[PDB]
C-alpha cells in the first residue's frame, strides 16, 4: 500500500504531465493508504 | 508399569512423585512451573511428547530421568517431540541414555544456563534434524563445552560428542541397535539391550510390543492401541472416551483400537465395537435430554445445527423472530428423520415449513394425546407446508390434526397425506374446512404479461388489465422481482409479512386511462442478470365472499442487456528472466456477460531523464532499481493455563488469467495495461484498463567493459587510461571506478559518466614512478559489473630514451 | 496488556505458592494478551 511521500510520488508518476483535478475527510489516505488500491483508482485522482 | 493416558505435573515440586513406579508413560508428560533430589531410573519410554517449562532448581535432565531412551512422539506438541522452554538453572540435557526420537522435532529455547547443545549429534537420535529449533540458549561461545570418547561430523565440523560433563554420547558400531558395549540388538529392538538380540530383553520395542515381545505386527487376536503396544478385544471393550453426552467406548477398525471411527465410517448397530462403511455423508444424530425440544426462537433452534437424525420430538412455537426462513434452514435444513412427533403451534412467523428440507421420515415413537404425529394449530400466516410436489415424506405411525390455520388452503393438506400415506387414518374433525382456509385464496385467476423491454439496468414489463370478479372490488397490483441465478425459484421464500429475504415488492396502481395497461419500470439492475418477476393482484372485496379468487401471474425470467465489463482485479507481475514478464490477474468484479478473452498491452517506459545529468562521483548513494517465536509462546500459553470454573504492443489471452510476454529490453520498465472483454464487446467495446508497472531482469554480464583497457603517458607523471563503453548496459552506466596501485591496488579513482563521454577514459594524474596495475569496473543502474583484466603500465622517473 | 514471558511472570506472582489449575484454542493469550484483562481474571487461572 502507498502512503505519505511514497504515495504522492506514485501520484505524480501516474498523472505525469496530465496534472491533478481539484474543485467529508475520507480522502485518498483512507483509500490508498489505509487499504490497498490499484493504479486505476490512483489515475482517477488526476486531471482530464 | 504403564502410566497414562497423560501426566501433567505442575506447581508442587513434590507432585513429581507420581513417576515413582512408571517405566513407560502412555501419552505426553508435562513438568511445568515447578519451584531437592528426585531420581526416576524406572522411566525409559515416553509414547507422545515431553514438555518442560519454568522448572526452578533443576540443573540437568539426568537428575530425573537417567534411563529415558526413546521418545516415540506418537502425538506431537506443535510438531515437537521435546520442548525445553524457559528452564532456569538448567545446565545440560542429561538424557545420556536417549537413543531414538521417532517422530517430531525438538525446540530448546530460552535457557540462559544450558550448555552441551552442540556436543549432541541429534542426527543419530532423531530424523527431522532440519526442522529443529535451538535458539535463545546459552551461547556456545560463552559456555565451555568440555568432555571428561567418540566423535563424528557435525554440520561441517568434526568434534567430540558428550551429553554432560561426566557421561558421553553413546553410539553403536558400524557393524549393526546395540547393547552397552559392542553387541548388536535384535532388529525389532530399539535403544539399549538387557541381552543381545533377544525379544524379551529390550528396553524399548520398535513397531509394536506384546507379552514382552517386540513384534512387527500385532498377533491375530490383538489390535493396535496408541502407537507402541497391542491389546486384546476385551481391553478396548473396557475403555471409555472423554465424558460427554454422546460419549461411548472405543472402536476396533483396521486392526486398530481408536477412540472414534475415522472419517467416512459409522458405528455398527448392536455390534458397536466395529465401524461399518457409510457411503454417503455419515449422519450426525443429535440426542437431547429433554423429551420435546421446543423451538420458540432462532436461538433455541441453534442446538439442532447439522443434525441428520433427531432422537426426540419437535415443538415449533415461533411467534416473533428475525429473518427466519433462511436461519432455521441453516440449522434444521439437514434434519432427515424425526423419531417422534412434530408440532407447529402458534408459529405465526412461519409462512412455510420449507426450512425442513431433507426431512423425509417421521416415525412415531411418542405421539401426542390422541395418537398424533403431525399437529399444527393456530398459524395465522402459514400459507403453505413444505409439501410441494418435489419433496418426499413418510409418517410411519400417527394421525394429523389441522386447525385454525386460515392462510393454509385445505387442498394443500389433502395433497400431504398422499405422500405421507395417511389418507383414511385421521378422523372427520382432524381436518375441518371451517377454521382452516378461512382467508386462503386457493383457486386464483391468471395474470398474463403483455410485453417486456430490457436494457443494461432497466426493465419495462406490462401485464394485461384485470377486471375483478365483482364489480365493486377495488383492484391494485404488486410486482415481485428478485435476482435469480437459475430457475428453481419458489414464490415462498420469506417469513410472515416482514420476510424481506428475497422478493423486492413494488405496489403499482391500475392506470386511470383504460387504454393503457398497467406496467412497472425497474431501475438500478445488474447488467446481464436473470431476474424472476411475477405480478400479484390486490383485490379488496367489499362483499367479503369466502369464495376468494385473486389473481397471480407466472414466474417470468428476464435477463438484462450486457454492458462494458469491469476492470480486471489485482494485476500482479513479475520477471523470472530477462526479456520476459509474467502477469497474473483475477476476473473482473462485474463481468456483465460471458467472458471471452482478455486483451493485455505492454508499453516501453523511458529511462529517467534526470538520471543522466548528475555527477555521481560526488553523491554518496547511487540509485538502484529492482526487477519483477511469539506464535509458539502463544500456543504454549493457550495450552498450559486452564482457568478454574513508445508504441503499445497488444495481445489477446484466450482462456486463462495468466500470460508471459516475450522479447523485451532487459532491465527496462514496462506499463502493463490489461482489459477484459465479453461476448458483446464487439459492439459495446472492451472494458477499461487496470494497469501495473514492472521491470524486467537485468542482462547478466552486459554492464561490464566489453574490451581491453589501453594506456598512454601524459604530461606530468600522469597515465591516461582508455577503455570501451558497454554497448548494452543494464539501464545506464552511472560511473566507473579505477582500482590501481604499485604492488597492491590501493589507490582508487572515480570516473563519472559525463567525464567518460568527453575523453573516452580517465587520466590518473601525477603518480610516483614504478610499475603499476589497474582494474576498472562499471556501475550500472542494476548494480556494478565485473572488474576488467589487470592492465600494466609504468611511470618512468625520467621520461627519456 | 500482559504477553509472553511478561505474562507468565505475573501469573506466577498472582498465584504465588497457590499454583495453577489444570484438567478450543481461545486461551489466555486471546484474553489477557490480545485484550486487556485485570488481575481478577488472572487469579482465576490459579489453583484453589
Ligand atoms: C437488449 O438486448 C436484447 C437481446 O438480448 C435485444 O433484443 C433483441 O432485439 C433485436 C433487435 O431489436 C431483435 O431482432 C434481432 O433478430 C432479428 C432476426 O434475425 C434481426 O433482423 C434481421 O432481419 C432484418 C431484415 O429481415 C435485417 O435488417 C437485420 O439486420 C437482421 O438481419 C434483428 O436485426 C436483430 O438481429 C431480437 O429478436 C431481440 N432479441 C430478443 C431475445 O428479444 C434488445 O433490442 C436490446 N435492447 C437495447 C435497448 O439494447
Ligand atoms: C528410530 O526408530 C524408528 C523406528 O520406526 C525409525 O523410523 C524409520 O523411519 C523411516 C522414515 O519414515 C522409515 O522408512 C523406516 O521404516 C522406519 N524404521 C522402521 C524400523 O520402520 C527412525 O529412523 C529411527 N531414528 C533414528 C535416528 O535411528
Ligand atoms: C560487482 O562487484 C563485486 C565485487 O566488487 C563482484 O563480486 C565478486 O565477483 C568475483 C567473481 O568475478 C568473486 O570472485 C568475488 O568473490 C566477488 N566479491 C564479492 C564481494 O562478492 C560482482 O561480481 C560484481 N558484479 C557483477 C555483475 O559482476
Ligand atoms: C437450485 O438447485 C441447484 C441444484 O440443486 C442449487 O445449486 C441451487 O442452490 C438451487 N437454488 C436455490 C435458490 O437454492
Ligand atoms: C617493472 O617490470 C619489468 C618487467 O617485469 C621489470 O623488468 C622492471 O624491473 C620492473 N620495474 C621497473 C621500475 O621497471
Amino acid at each position: 500500500t502507498l502512503c505519505g511521500a511514497e504515495l504522492v510520488d506514485a501520484l505524480q508518476f501516474v498523472c505525469g504531465d496530465r496534472g491533478f483535478y481539484f474543485n467529508p475527510q475520507t480522502g485518498i489516505v483512507d483509500e490508498c493508504c489505509f487499504r490497498s488500491c490499484d493504479l486505476r483508482r490512483l489515475e482517477m485522482y488526476c486531471a482530464p | 508399569e504403564i502410566c497414562g493416558p497423560g501426566i501433567d505435573i505442575r506447581n508442587d515440586y513434590q507432585q513429581l512423585k507420581r513417576l515413582e513406579n512408571c517405566t513407560v508413560i502412555e501419552g505426553y508428560l508435562h513438568i511445568l512451573l515447578i519451584s531437592r533430589s528426585y531420581r526416576f531410573p524406572k522411566l525409559t519410554v515416553i509414547t507422545e511428547y515431553l514438555l518442560l517449562f519454568r522448572v526452578a532448581g533443576l540443573e540437568s535432565l539426568g537428575d530425573l530421568f537417567p534411563n529415558l531412551t526413546v521418545i516415540r512422539g506418537w502425538k506431537l506438541f506443535y510438531n515437537y517431540a521435546l520442548v525445553i522452554f524457559e528452564m532456569t538453572n538448567l545446565k545440560d540435557i542429561g538424557l545420556y541414555n536417549l537413543r531414538n526420537i521417532t517422530r517430531g522435532a525438538i525446540r530448546i529455547e530460552k535457557n540462559a544456563d544450558l550448555c552441551y547443545l552442540s556436543t549432541v549429534d541429534w542426527s543419530l537420535i532423531l530424523d527431522a534434524v532440519s526442522n529443529n529449533y535451538i535458539v535463545g540458549n546459552k551461547p556456545p561461545k560463552e559456555c565451555g563445552d568440555l568432555c571428561p570418547c567418540e566423535k563424528t561430523t557435525i554440520n561441517n565440523e568434526y568434534n567430540y560428542r558428550c551429553w554432560t560433563t561426566n557421561r558421553c554420547q553413546k553410539m553403536c558400531p558400524s557393524t549393526c541397535a546395540c547393547t552397552e558395549n559392542n553387541e548388536c540388538c535384535h532388529p525389532e529392538c530399539l535403544g539399549s539391550c538387557s541381552a543381545p538380540d533377544n525379544d524379551t530383553a529390550c528396553v524399548a520395542c520398535r513397531h509394536y510390543y506384546y507379552a514382552g515381545v517386540c513384534v512387527p505386527a500385532c498377533p491375530p487376536n490383538t489390535y493396535r492401541f496408541e502407537g507402541w503396544r497391542c491389546v486384546d478385544r476385551d481391553f478396548c471393550a473396557n475403555i471409555l472416551s472423554a465424558e460427554s453426552s454422546d460419549s461411548e467406548g472405543f472402536v476396533i477398525h483396521d486392526g486398530e483400537c481408536m477412540q472414534e471411527c475415522p472419517s467416512g465410517f459409522i458405528r455398527n448397530g448392536s455390534q458397536s465395537m466395529y465401524c461399518i462403511p457409510c457411503e454417503g455423508p455419515c449422519p450426525k444424530v443429535c440426542e437431547e435430554e429433554k423429551k420435546t425440544k421446543t423451538i420458540d426462537s432462532v436461538t433455541s433452534a441453534q442446538m439442532l445445527q447439522g443434525c441428520t437424525i433427531f432422537k426426540g420430538n419437535l415443538l415449533i412455537n415461533i411467534r416473533r423472530g428475525n429473518n427466519i426462513a433462511s436461519e432455521l434452514e441453516n440449522f434444521m435444513g439437514l434434519i432427515e428423520v424425526v423419531t417422534g412427533y412434530v408440532k407447529i403451534r402458534h408459529s405465526h412467523a412461519l409462512v412455510s415449513l420449507s426450512f425442513l428440507k431433507n426431512l423425509r421420515l417421521i416415525l412415531g415413537e411418542e405421539q401426542l394425546e390422541g395418537n398424533y404425529s403431525f399437529y399444527v394449530l393456530d398459524n395465522q400466516n402459514l400459507q403453505q407446508l413444505w409439501d410441494w410436489d418435489h419433496r418426499n415424506l413418510t409418517i410411519k405411525a400417527g394421525k394429523m390434526y389441522f386447525a385454525f390455520n386460515p392462510k393454509l388452503c385445505v387442498s394443500e393438506i389433502y395433497r400431504m397425506e398422499e405422500v405421507t400415506g395417511t389418507k383414511g387414518r385421521q378422523s372427520k374433525g382432524d381436518i375441518n374446512t371451517r377454521n382452516n382456509g378461512e382467508r386462503a385464496s386457493c383457486e386464483s385467476d391468471v395474470l398474463h404479461f403483455t410485453s417486456t423491454t430490457t436494457s443494461k439496468n432497466r426493465i419495462i414489463i406490462t401485464w394485461h388489465r384485470y377486471r375483478p370478479p365483482d364489480y365493486r372490488d377495488l383492484i391494485s397490483f404488486t410486482v415481485y422481482y428478485k435476482e435469480a441465478p437459475f430457475k428453481n425459484v419458489t414464490e415462498y421464500d420469506g417469513q410472515d409479512a416482514c420476510g424481506s429475504n428475497s422478493w423486492n415488492m413494488v405496489d403499482v396502481d391500475l392506470p386511470p386511462n383504460k387504454d393503457v395497461e398497467p406496467g412497472i419500470l425497474l431501475h438500478g439492475l445488474k447488467p446481464w442478470t436473470q431476474y424472476a418477476v411475477y405480478v400479484k393482484a390486490v383485490t379488496l372485496t367489499m362483499v367479503e365472499n369466502d369464495h376468494i379468487r385473486g389473481a397471480k401471474s407466472e414466474i417470468l425470467y428476464i435477463r438484462t442487456n450486457a454492458s462494458v465489463p469491469s476492470i480486471p482485479l489485482d494485476v500482479l507481475s513479475a520477471s523470472n528472466s530477462s526479456s520476459q514478464l509474467i502477469v497474473k490477474w483475477n476476473p473482473p468484479s462485474l463481468p456483465n456477460g460471458n467472458l471471452s478473452y482478455y486483451i493485455v498491452r505492454w508499453q516501453r517506459q523511458p529511462q529517467d531523464g534526470y538520471l543522466y545529468r548528475h555527477n555521481y562521483c560526488s553523491k554518496d548513494k547511487i540509485p538502484i532499481r529492482k526487477y519483477a517465536r511469539k506464535v509458539f509462546e502463544n500456543f504454549l500459553h493457550n495450552s498450559i493455563f486452564v482457568p478454574r470454573p513508445y508504441p503499445f504492443f497488444e495481445s489477446r489471452v484466450d482462456n486463462k488469467e495468466r500470460t508471459v510476454i516475450s522479447n523485451l529490453r532487459p532491465f527496462t520498465l514496462y506499463r502493463i495495461d490489461i482489459h477484459s472483454c465479453n461476448h458483446e464487446a464487439e459492439k459495446l467495446g472492451c472494458s477499461a484498463s487496470n494497469f501495473v508497472f514492472a521491470r524486467t531482469m537485468p542482462a547478466e554480464g552486459a554492464d561490464d567493459i566489453p574490451g581491453p583497457v589501453t594506456w598512454e603517458p601524459r604530461p606530468e607523471n600522469s597515465i591516461f587510461l582508455k577503455w570501451p563503453e558497454p554497448e548494452n548496459p543494464n539501464g545506464l552506466i552511472l560511473m566507473y571506478e579505477i582500482k590501481y596501485g604499485s604492488q597492491v591496488e590501493d589507490q582508487r579513482e572515480c570516473v563519472s559518466r559525463q567525464e567518460y563521454r568527453k575523453y573516452g577514459g580517465a587520466k590518473l594524474n601525477r603518480l610516483n614512478p614504478g610499475n603499476y596495475t589497474a582494474r576498472i569496473q562499471a556501475t550500472s543502474l542494476s548494480g556494478n559489473g565485473s572488474w576488467t583484466d589487470p592492465v600494466f603500465f609504468y611511470v618512468q622517473a625520467k621520461t627519456g630514451y
